[PDB]
């Protein structure tokens, strides 16, 4: 739940705080790439898939972002596409298609 | 006792046989006269002609509408003007 998440996020504030003083580093300036880099030197994993090795990465990231309910105490739902199913996809094909409503009436190489 | 060289003849066009013959075939299918032969061949009898017949009519009558229900439904088959909807 959200306030699940919110006790995550303070619970990594005080270990990357707690991770900074044991490397003896500033906390305010101890980045997620060195978070990363002390983690894995205090706990070496040699197993290949790097989705298994220890992490200790922002609840934001650690958590997936499918969020909690998409609705408040009320029970309403926050996005007005929820009951589709499928509110981002939906939504994003929306606003795609404004888009082109807008193109028409105005009017390869390195990517895939 | 008819005049001859009259019922079921086709002038050759500048000596092309073929085409003559061709088009005096489709004359006779035309009428039906060359199904006509192929059925009184062989004796065909009455139960077996109405029951013939009546599938024929049906068949047609089948063709015919579902002819008209495809032309009907293909005036919708165009571009998306909705897409991504």
């Amino acid at each position: 739940t959200e306030d699940f998440i919110k006790k995550q996020i303070e619970e990594f504030n005080i270990g990357k705080r707690h991770l900074a003083n044991m490397m003896g580093e500033d906390p305010e300036t101890f980045t997620q790439e060195d978070i990363d880099r002390a983690i894995a030197y205090l706990f070496p994993s040699g197993l290949f898939e790097k989705r298994a090795r220890p992490v200790m990465k922002h609840p934001e990231q650690i958590f997936p972002r499918q969020r909690a309910i998409q609705w408040g105490e009320d029970g309403r739902p926050f996005h007005y596409l929820f009951y589709t199913g499928k509110q981002s996809y939906y939504s994003l094909m929306h606003d795609v298609y404004g888009m082109l409503l807008n193109l028409e009436k105005h009017q390869v190489i390195g990517s895939r | 006792k008819h005049l001859k060289f009259i019922a079921r003849t086709v002038m050759v066009q500048e000596g092309n046989v073929e085409s003559a013959y061709r088009t005096l075939n489709r004359i006779l299918t035309m009428d039906g006269l060359i199904e006509d032969i192929k059925h009184r061949r062989y004796y065909e009898k009455p139960c077996r002609r109405r029951q013939r017949e009546s599938y024929e009519r049906c068949r047609r009558i089948y063709n015919m509408e579902m002819a008209r229900k495809i032309n009907f439904l293909m005036r919708k088959n165009r571009a998306d003007p909705w897409q991504g909807c």
